[PDB]
RNA sequence: CCGGCGCGCG
DNA sequence: TCGCGTCTCTCTAAAATTGCAGTCCCGCGCGCCGTAGGAC
DNA sequence: GTCCTAGGACTGCAATTTTAGAGAGACGCGA
């Protein structure tokens, strides 16, 4: 997905909230929130059409909150 | 955009004995070094073949040391404020007196059940626990459960360390807490520490650290080829560990604790222990830390090859992008590339033969380096690098001598005189790098300084003199003639010229030009001094610094220009600098 | 003291890079000096 | 191919 | 027959010095001197 | 000769060093 997406804004397709959405959907689960801000930073600081919805704010949450160590409730 | 996400991370850590039995996995159990005959290293060694490897492995490969006795991390127990201290809740003083003097500690573990009234750090020793207890509970059982109700030293620290509940500790640190501000100096600090505490114990939870690490049971050993003073406590370590294993006292105990403390951090107990010469050890707290540590000296500054070094003298005939290599630093610099270029064009069988000849300094080398030097840029850099101009890209050329030739016009962004100066020079040697030295470097690209936005790269001192003496103008007044008064013109400024270098007219000798382009000279807000009206309809109108001709019948305007030939000069050198560099492109 | 004051100038903001071409704040300082604006 | 001490240059 | 300031400590709240810890431009060149101590 | 041979200067900060604040158990005098 990740190298589809480079290739389509490669093609000169942007990336909007629907494929960062898609990728953070998976981001969320690997154990490491760093992952999925780093996703969440690249939308929030970029255009109008990649900027984070309810889904987005969901899935970052869900990977600070599900984190295997050290303390996210600031982050949260 | 997406991102190139880069996800990579360094992260220290308290270690684990078992991980520096892994490092070691190969246990250093004597403190001979090397054979005074043989120059072998010793078995069994602080430089053993078999624990370290072979005489590249042996600056990777660590050791350990078996302690008898544990001995607590100085860094944790000594420095200010105590970790240990803090999370043992206990008063300095106390643990220092029960890890340095003749102290015992009772209670020293609970997850264990006892059955006496011991609490606190007794300072004498227990006059029934000497004889009574131990000679009711014979030597066997006594020893078995010994180490449960009275304990002293660092294995009391770790016994404390190892049994500490953090849950229970964050409560009752939040507990107290709360009542101490239910209720103003230290009722505030003993807060603070209450704070501290349960910081301290809540990073215990989520990490993989044991406050127990906090005092060591194995002591890593350096690799021997990062150690060629560290040696030296290295020894003190297993002469003293190796005697405490003998008796089994006290006494050695306490030795072997010192022996480690001086290794880690000197320097940290008052008076730092010196050797036989009377001057103090260098711990590894010491060759990490400070201005010539490792971090500071070793890791955020480097000494590279491809460099060389010179005095500087000026050239004011280079080029603003070019600069003077002596012959010398050239040939070094560009060995490798010299050394391609001859075998490319079959001039050498092979490295060694091409090395020969650059040797010999054969008069083909010099073509081979010329030829390579061409397209190839140079870093130059003078020494206090006060700004990111300190440091600049030139094309280098050959230049006789040993004297690295530098334009004038870049000297103020380097702060660089003729006076005894010296840079170095480096070499980009992939694609990417000399791609970045002459895209990005080069001076021609940066004459404005990044502080304000000033140019850089301005004329000053001589060529600012001969600017200033070419663009002062005529003497006028009284300055030019001796009483009141009650010049050649010119069709262009080439004729002017042309009078001036056959020394018929002077350098401010003041002339009339014609001019044929729009009114553009530089001149203060004025009306004519004069108006010559004739009756035919021409009127003369005259200006401080030209006239113009108009007539009322035709369209027709005439301009004469009253200047030197210093300012035509200096106009018409900006004029074709431009159209030269218009036409050249 | 110029030496030793430069690099705990530089120590401070070493990490400041431009990253993005707008963080999309709202906020700005009012200004009522040529050089400066 | 290691460190100290002294003298210097910009 | 107790009651009263109070003798003699008594234990800790709250500043008041006070002893470390930390740091104090950059880049070059040259020379000298180490590596000691003691029973043979 | 020697061959192995074992004492600035400024800031920061926790740590004493009191000063103080109250204060009480047993009490010698006393109502
Ligand atoms: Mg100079």
């Amino acid at each position: 997905a990740l190298d589809i997406s480079y290739e389509m804004e490669a093609a000169g397709r942007f990336a909007t909230t629907f494929h960062f959405n898609c990728l953070l959907s998976v981001q969320a689960t690997c154990g490491i929130p760093e992952v999925a801000y780093a996703t969440f930073e690249n939308m929030e600081y970029g255009e109008d059409f990649m900027k984070p919805d309810t889904e987005t704010y969901n899935w970052v949450i869900q990977a600070y909150t599900r984190a295997d160590s050290y303390d996210r409730v600031q982050d949260v | 955009m997406i991102d190139r996400y880069k996800h990579q991370q360094l992260r220290i850590g308290l270690v684990s004995p078992q991980q520096i039995s892994a490092w070691a996995t190969g246990e250093v159990t004597k403190p001979y070094t090397f054979h005074y005959k043989t120059n072998k290293p010793e078995k069994d060694g602080l430089f053993c073949e078999r624990i370290f490897g072979p005489i590249r492995i042996r600056r990777y490969q660590m050791g350990y040391i078996k302690l008898t006795c544990p001995v607590t991390h100085v860094w944790y127990l000594k420095r200010l404020p105590s970790y240990i201290a803090n999370l043992l809740d206990k008063p300095l003083k106390e643990l220092e007196g029960l890890v340095y003097c003749d102290f015992s500690f009772a209670r020293p573990i609970t997850k264990k059940p006892t059955f006496l009234r011991l609490r606190g750090s007794f300072e004498y020793e227990i006059q029934s626990w000497k004889y009574s207890i131990p000679l009711f509970f014979t030597t066997q059982g006594f020893e078995i459960f010994r180490n449960r109700e009275i304990s002293t030293g660092a294995g009391a620290i770790r016994e404390q360390l190892a049994d500490l509940d953090l849950r229970i500790i964050i409560e009752n640190s939040l507990v107290e807490w709360k009542q101490l501000g239910e209720e103003d100096r230290k009722i505030v600090r003993r807060k603070d520490f209450l704070v501290r505490r349960m910081e301290l114990a809540k990073h215990f939870i989520r990490t993989n650290i044991e406050p127990e690490w906090m005092v060591l049971c194995l002591l890593p050993v350096l690799p021997p080829e990062l150690r060629p003073d560290i040696n030296e406590l290295y020894r003190r370590v297993i002469y003293r560990n190796n005697t405490l294993t003998d008796l089994l006292v006290m006494c050695q105990e306490k030795l072997v604790q010192e022996a480690v403390d001086t290794l880690l951090d000197n320097g940290i107990r008052g008076q730092p222990m010196r050797d036989g010469h009377n001057k103090v050890y260098k711990s590894f707290s010491d060759v990490i830390e400070g201005k010539e540590g490792r971090f500071r000296e070793t890791l955020l500054g480097k000494r590279v090859d491809y460099s060389g070094r010179s005095v500087i003298v000026v050239g004011p005939s280079l080029s603003l992008h070019r600069c003077g290599l002596p012959r010398e630093i050239a040939i070094e610099l560009f060995q490798t590339f010299v050394i391609r270029g001859l075998i490319r064009q079959h001039l050498a069988s092979n490295i060694g033969v091409a090395k020969s000849q650059i040797r010999e300094k054969k008069p083909i080398v010099w073509e081979i380096l010329q030829e390579v030097m061409q397209g190839h840029p140079v870093l130059l850099n003078r020494a206090p690098t006060l700004h990111r101009l300190g440091i600049q890209s030139f094309q280098p050329i050959l230049v006789e001598g040993r004297t690295i030739c530098l334009h004038p016009l870049v000297c103020k962004g380097f702060n660089a005189d003729f006076d005894g100066d010296q840079m170095a020079v480096h070499v980009p040697l992939s694609l990417e790098a000399q791609a970045e030295a002459r895209l990005l470097m080069f001076s021609h690209m940066n004459l404005l300084s990044p502080a304000i936005g000033d140019p850089i790269s301005v004329p000053t001192q001589d060529m600012l003199i001969g600017l200033y003496v070419l663009t002062s103008g005529t003497r006028r007044g009284i300055c030019a003639n001796r009483y009141n008064p009650c010049e050649p013109f010119f069709c262009n400024s080439y004729d002017a010229i042309g009078a001036y270098r056959q020394k018929r007219i002077n350098l401010d000798s003041p002339l009339w030009l014609r001019w044929q382009l729009d009114q553009r000279v530089i001149a203060s807000k004025e009306v004519p001094i004069e108006v010559h009206y004739e009756s035919f309809g021409n009127y003369h109108e005259i200006y401080a610094h030209y006239l113009i001709v108009r007539s009322v019948k035709k369209e027709t305007l005439y301009i004469y220009i009253r200047t030197t030939v210093g300012h035509i000069s200096f106009y018409r050198e900006i004029e074709e600098a431009i159209q030269g560099f218009s036409q050249a492109c | 003291d110029a030496g030793y004051l430069t690099r705990r100038l530089v120590e401070v903001v070493q990490h400041i890079v431009v990253r993005r071409t707008d963080c999309g704040t709202i906020r700005g300082i009012s200004v009522s000096f040529i050089q400066t604006l």
